[PDB]
């Protein structure tokens, strides 16, 4: 109507976090700052901090959000439990949920689908690990899953291999969180490539313990999948012999990436400089990029139609009237931004996306090339 | 004198007016009331709603409605997303949730006021591991329905790293019951031993397709995790010599078991499956059986606990239930020798991983 | 090797069981085609097909 107001949901903290509050705000500042003619509908981003990853709390938040009459519900960033409840509520209400984290639910396709996921799909990363391993001539790998939800995230990778000691075997972290017996088995069976998968911190723990068990040398290739890989900084774990490789989607060349990383650099020390700031973690960008996604599609629909927001109550089944239309317009939107190209397939996932690989060096990154979404691995 | 009510949140079934699980719940409360040994001074009332399938917002609305009416437990549902939604409502509101089918548990999810009753697929898959070694299989192929993740087979996937097993995982076509390209790949690969992991309604179809594709010979040995294997009909293939070997939890040896099974079947409560599918009649499937046990294990804990009554509980404006910790502990410490063997719970996570299985196999009879 | 069909019935299950036990794999069946259909159903459910 007169303000395309949308609703954040940030599972992240406000102190020493991925800074998503700041990034969503920066994007808002950048858009309502870029003055165009005629003077348009503003963009306001309403922000809702969520405490736990409990579906019950989320239902409370979404019932606190639907009255605000919001075009979409960004996030929740890293709460894969809460994601299915938001997606379920908004697929009930016909209001798009622009997911920014992965989905570790099974995600039945027959489920009510009106969700666009700016985050690389789990099949798509699985194919990237498959095709990096096809570049390394299929060594007898061994996958180190953090939780068991690794296996649902890297599902197609697993199926496409004769699971044994000789092609690919799965080990998982125990409840002790001490990977040293696992690396001792891996070193036992002469296992050349290790495919570590976790959040970024358990990634550091497997690598530091590995660096001490003397398993970071010239022979070992570690295809880390934790797609937060730009913020991992390793000291005493990275040698020029060492061959750790992650993926990262940031299009650093986009003009805003330097300035945004400066803004997220400023509001890191002020909350706390207790550790040095390891760089912009991915969810800041996906949120910054997604606010551009939803503003662009809503702006197009605001042209060919006129969209009214209605005080929607989770009690009454009143449905946003234009929702499936906005859905259609969202699935064709394209924005080239900090997260790279943002184009969506019919299934509501992301395609034509560039995961720029990194092989780490003694200080940082060496772009050893790109795994494209379609033309797979032109590295 | 005492009234005490349970809630149920069951699925919409096109099989008829009452689903198998729902029929069992309705049949269970009545059977547990008409027994005089158990809940003597009290009685049960049961508020059973239905939902559509995959409807987590409606399921959470239902659970808010029932808990606003005043319940002491919320049984069902079955599908994983609706299951998890009700779990979280209940965990904050303090009222014990007693699922029945295996849901996928999120490993973060710190919630404790839930108890499951399906024998948990970690330990069940560990049983399948002990079976693969007994037959000295070296090569096995696991075929899983996509709806269930490979997570319930996580011990089978960790298993090749600790023995010599050349696993290979293939996916049943989920959109179809017709898995012939898969089966032809399985045969050209000479994948003789297969661990099917699918609901038995899929398993009847897969076995039937197999006979047509001539994979039902005395070579193949098909292990099935589906705990309804005995309720599958095997007379089309009994003489073939295919060595199917599955698990079975129902205590059909015991006479109280076999008469309760008889009552449930000869009361026409179930809906007759047609002979096209190759499935059978008159069987209480495992799903329903666990439910008959579930009403009891909760009602045993009720009978042990005299002074709790229900109370009306609004969602998001009311405290944890004032009796939730007490009632939940008693549900977790109940040893009840039900239809599906003993029922007792691994007290860490409220799951169930102690249970006495019967391996069944296909002899020529 | 010549084996007689059961003239008592169509339930050729014993005969088919000997045929399989003896590793006989090539069979020239001479029977009217109603009996051919019967023997083929009982060959399928005998895992000889």
């Amino acid at each position: 109507l007169s303000s395309l107001r949308m609703a954040a949901i940030l599972d992240d903290q406000t102190v020493c976090g991925r800074g998503e509050r700041l990034a969503l705000a920066l994007a808002r500042e950048q858009i309502n700052g870029i003055i165009e003619v005629p003077a348009k509908a503003r963009v306001e981003v309403d922000i809702f901090e969520l405490q736990r990853d409990s579906q019950y709390e989320t239902t409370d938040t979404m019932c606190q959000i639907l009255p605000k009459g919001v075009v979409s519900v960004l996030g929740p960033s890293s709460s894969p439990a809460s994601a299915s409840t938001v997606s379920h509520i908004c697929g009930e209400k016909e209001i798009p949920h622009i997911k920014v984290g992965p989905e570790e639910t099974p995600r039945l396709q027959y489920l009510r689908f009106a969700s666009v996921s700016l985050y690389p799909s789990n099949e798509d990363v699985s194919l990237a690990v498959s095709r990096i391993l096809k570049s390394f001539n299929y060594p007898s790998a061994s996958l180190i899953c953090a939780k068991a939800e690794c296996l649902l995230r890297l599902e197609e990778l697993v199926r496409g291999f004769l699971i044994s000691k000789e092609t690919l075997s799965v080990r998982m972290l125990d409840d002790s969180r001490d990977p040293t017996p696992l690396l001792k088995e891996i070193r036992d069976d002469k296992v050349s490539t290790i495919i570590i998968d976790a959040n970024a911190s358990i990634s550091h723990l497997v690598l530091r313990k590995a660096s001490e068990l003397g398993m970071t040398s010239a022979f070992y290739k570690y295809i880390l999948t934790t797609m937060d890989f730009p913020i991992l900084h390793l000291d005493g774990i990275v040698e020029d012999s060492s061959n750790i490789l992650g993926f990262s989607m940031f299009n650093t060349s986009h003009p805003f990436y330097p300035e945004f990383v400066r803004s997220l650099n400023m509001s890191w020390r002020e909350n706390c400089e207790a550790s040095t700031y390891p760089g912009p973690a991915l969810s800041a960008a996906l949120m910054f990029d997604a606010v551009h996604v939803v503003v662009s599609a809503v702006r197009e629909l605001n042209r060919s139609q006129e969209i009214g927001v209605k005080p929607l109550a989770c009690t009454s089944a009143n449905i946003w009237p234009h929702g499936t239309s906005l859905m259609n317009y969202l699935r064709m939107v394209e924005y080239d931004g900090l997260t790279g190209r943002v184009e969506f397939n019919s299934k509501g996932q992301r395609t034509n996306y560039t995961l720029r690989i990194l092989e780490k060096s003694r200080q940082g990154h060496r772009e050893i090339g790109v795994w494209y979404s379609n033309r797979t691995l032109a590295m | 004198t005492h009234v005490l009510r349970f809630g149920g949140i069951f699925e919409y079934v096109e099989s008829g007016p009452m689903g198998a699980e729902e029929l069992a719940f309705r049949f269970a409360v009545n059977t547990i009331n008409r027994n005089r040994t158990l809940l003597p001074n009290t009685t049960l009332t049961y508020d059973t709603q239905k939902i559509n399938l995959y409807d987590s917002f409606e399921a959470s609305k239902k659970a808010c409605d029932q808990l606003s009416l005043g319940v002491a437990a919320i049984f069902g549902p079955s599908h994983s997303s609706s299951a998890n939604a009700v779990q979280s409502i209940c965990n904050a509101l303090g009222v014990p949730h007693i699922q029945t089918r295996w849901k996928h548990q999120v490993s973060d999810n710190k919630d404790s006021f839930y108890v499951s009753l399906y024998p948990d697929f970690s330990s069940l898959s560990r049983a399948i591991l002990d079976l693969v070694q007994f037959f000295k299989w070296k090569t096995v192929t696991v075929v899983y329905d996509d709806s269930t993740g490979l997570i319930r087979l996580q011990e089978l996937i960790k298993a090749p790293s600790r023995y010599n097993l050349r696993l290979k995982i293939r996916q049943l076509p989920a959109d179809t019951k017709d898995a012939k390209p898969l089966l032809k790949e399985m045969k050209r690969g000479k994948e003789f031993h297969v661990i099917f992991d699918c609901s038995h309604e899929m398993a009847a179809g897969i076995l039937k397709q197999a006979l047509a594709m001539g994979m039902m010979t005395e070579y193949y040995h098909y292990i099935f995790t589906t705990l309804d294997l005995f309720a599958l009909d095997v007379e089309p293939y009994r003489y073939s010599g295919v060595n199917m070997t599955g698990f079975r939890i129902l205590n059909t040896e015991n006479t109280q078991v076999s008469s309760i099974i008889e009552k449930w079947s000869m009361e026409r409560l179930q809906a007759p499956p047609k002979p096209d599918s190759g499935l059978l009649d008159g069987f209480m499937t495992t799903d329903a059986a666990l439910m008959y046990d579930a009403v009891h294990v909760v009602s045993v804990a009720v009978q042990q606990f005299p002074q709790m009554t229900v109370s009306s509980l609004q969602c998001n404006r009311h405290k944890p239930w004032r009796f939730g910790t007490r009632f939940m502990s008693l549900i977790k410490e109940a040893h009840w020798e039900g239809l599906t063997g003993r029922i007792t719970f691994n007290k860490t996570n409220g799951l169930r991983t102690d249970f006495d299985l019967d391996v069944i196999s296909l002899k020529e009879e």
